[PDB]
């Protein structure tokens, strides 16, 4: 038959039965039927209405599931800020390798050497809150990497936040988080969904020789992550890279053979037994001294997956670099003064967002001699969390007390590929590239 | 295009024009195609340039449709053209920084000669038109020397430079 393009959003069929899943989505009955077609069609992983609908639904789920306490819109507001310097002196750098697992004594007491305590900033500002005509004062904490001050010599001076998202909208916030949710995009009757099923799909395809028709989409994951991708569904038994046709924005998937799993854990209050002390049988509890830091533990064959990523990049048809040399290609983080997502990690662990140092993981993966090679990343929880889809900003509650564990499987890597004298692959903060990897071969057509 | 003048140390504003009201991704590029400031969604990615700690912006008008470029501590070598990249369009902005200073701080006796040192960027043709409280509007080239300087010729002289129909004021400290 003959089909034309459409931009009407579909209806979603989910398996979880939360509030947002019941309100905005239908139940899913696993009625996934695929019909193979011997037709040639054009598929775009970026210029598709299904991708934008999926990203909009994921952003709606993020806004509705975990509600911010403060919602912020772009407006520069003059304010007076003081600088509380949290100064901790570091010791001599030890270059010995320490493959630290979950059975180490430093992680359980939560007194193990991690990231620095960043200098928190207190600011006072008078704006209209819920009432549009009455100015109200608020005092909330901000970090040192998201502030810009006119006079750096004085402790108190007129300063601005980064991006000027400084308009506080209050909201009664409760610590809610969404679990491992899955859904699919079922087409309405009178409409069909086409899936590009070729093995050589690289995001762009003007000619798709393997088009498979279906009434619903495949399995999905809504775990937000920068620099990585967790619990993905399109993790095949191969490594494949996607390249946008106009810029350097890319998305790189991984392989299931190496079993790249993800474990992020933050200890809270450790107590040997509920407090029952006395003359005898009294014991101390392990109190927390740095509750604002966390830990994420990388497991699996990371270096062989990296080598397969290098081989897939060198075997890409549009790659302009040296095919015969693979040691020139290296993974580099963006420099200092960049985004917090472009400086550390950003992943969700039951409502908690963790910002982890890539530098030790970069030294371990890329086997850089003379530097600290650690198979993990020391994390630090940010109370100030950036947004990725729309221009906004949110402030959350202080974290809970206890252990909030998470288990995931690393399936994809968000990165930007640049080709030159030295092939520098930097990492991007585009969370939408995960879903553009997941359903970029899907495209709605109108019967 | 429009050209502005810097006062050798203060801040200058290089506004952009946009009517989309979407807060789209914008780029700041110089004449050598070197990244300085940019947008990544709702972010700023500071490119590998020499204005990492000097380039800033008033970001209240992101939703209004104007993207300024605020550069502090302006120098002679920082004068370069910049282009704004919104909606696949290039809006060239020209920036020129100059200054004027002397070599004698306070030892200016009566009847002594006056020395000036005009600091100008290369590729420019300034025209010094100083104004005096006594009505002495001396006009000449770039380097100006006055053979007369007395107690009655003190004060802050208003020396300006006419270049492409643009002129700004300065202050000269004379102590006798």
């Amino acid at each position: 038959p003959a089909w034309r393009n459409a931009s009407i959003p579909l209806f979603c069929a989910t398996k979880n039965r939360d509030t947002w899943g019941t309100i905005q989505c239908l139940p899913d009955n696993d009625d996934y039927q695929e019909i193979a077609l011997n037709v040639t069609e054009a598929f775009d992983a970026w210029n598709n209405t299904v991708t934008e609908q999926a990203v909009e639904d994921v952003w709606n789920l993020f806004e509705t599931s975990i509600k911010p306490c403060v919602k912020l819109t772009p407006l520069c507001v003059a304010m007076n800020c003081t600088r509380n310097m949290t100064t901790s002196t570091g010791t001599t750098d030890t270059q010995n390798i320490t493959i630290i697992n979950d059975t180490s004594p430093c992680v359980r007491a939560d007194n193990c050497t991690g990231l620095k305590e960043e200098e928190m900033v207190d600011c006072q500002f008078n704006m209209t809150g819920l009432e549009r005509d009455k100015r109200k004062q608020y005092t909330e904490a901000w970090y040192s990497k998201d502030v810009i001050c006119d006079n750096n010599t004085s402790s108190r001076s007129k300063c601005y936040m980064n991006h000027c998202n400084t308009s506080v909208i209050t909201e009664s916030c409760d610590k809610h988080y969404w679990d491992a949710m899955r859904f699919r995009y079922c087409a309405p009757p009178g409409f069909a969904l086409l899936r590009c099923n070729d093995t050589n799909y690289s995001g762009f395809a003007p000619n798709c020789s393997k088009v498979v028709a279906a009434t619903c989409t495949r399995m999905m994951e809504t775990q937000s992550s920068t620099w990585f991708g967790f619990n993905g569904t399109r993790a095949e038994n191969r490594t494949y890279i996607y390249w946008h046709g106009k810029n350097n924005r890319t998305i790189i998937s991984l392989n299931n053979f190496y079993n790249l799993t993800m474990h992020c854990k933050r200890p809270g209050n450790k107590t040997v037994l509920p407090i029952m002390s006395g003359f005898k049988f009294h014991s101390k509890p392990v109190i927390n001294k740095k509750p604002r830091q966390a830990w994420c533990w990388f497991k699996g064959e990371w270096k062989e997956a990296m080598q397969e990523v290098k081989e897939t990049l060198a075997k890409h048809p549009r790659y302009k670099g040296n095919r015969s040399r693979t040691e020139n290609i290296k993974f580099k983080a963006p420099g200092r003064g960049s985004d917090p997502e472009a400086a550390y990690m950003w992943t969700n662990c039951r409502g908690e967002f963790l910002y982890c140092n890539m530098t030790w993981f970069l030294n371990w993966v890329d086997n850089r001699t003379g530097q600290k090679q650690r198979n993990y990343a020391p994390c630090h929880i940010r109370q100030i969390i950036n947004t990725w889809h729309r221009v906004g900003k949110n402030v959350y509650l202080p974290p809970r007390e206890g252990e909030l564990t998470c288990n995931s499987t690393v399936t994809s890597i968000i990165a930007n590929i640049d080709t030159g004298d030295q092939t520098d692959i930097t990492f991007s903060a585009e969370v939408a590239e995960l879903y553009r990897l997941e359903l970029g071969d899907y495209k709605l057509v109108e019967i | 295009k429009k050209v502005v003048l810097g006062k050798k140390g203060d801040t200058v504003e290089l506004t952009c024009t946009a009517s989309q009201k979407k807060s789209i991704q914008f780029h700041w590029k110089n004449s050598n195609q070197i990244k300085i400031l940019g947008n990544q969604g709702s972010f700023l990615t500071k490119g590998p340039s020499k204005l990492n700690d000097r380039a800033d912006s008033r970001r209240s008008l992101w939703d209004q449709g104007n993207f300024p470029l605020i550069i502090k501590n302006l120098k002679i070598e920082d004068s370069d053209t910049y282009i704004c990249e919104v909606e696949d369009q290039k809006e060239e902005v020209q920036l020129l920084v100059f200054g004027l200073t002397a070599n004698s701080d306070t030892h200016l006796l009566q009847g002594q000669s006056l020395t000036l040192t005009l600091e100008s960027p290369p590729g420019s043709s300034p025209s010094v038109q100083c104004r005096s409280p006594r009505g002495k509007n001396i006009q000449g080239g770039k380097t100006l020397s006055v053979s007369q300087l007395e107690l009655q010729d003190s004060g802050t002289w208003t020396c300006t430079v006419l270049q492409n129909q643009k002129k700004v004021e300065f202050k000269i400290d004379i102590v006798v």
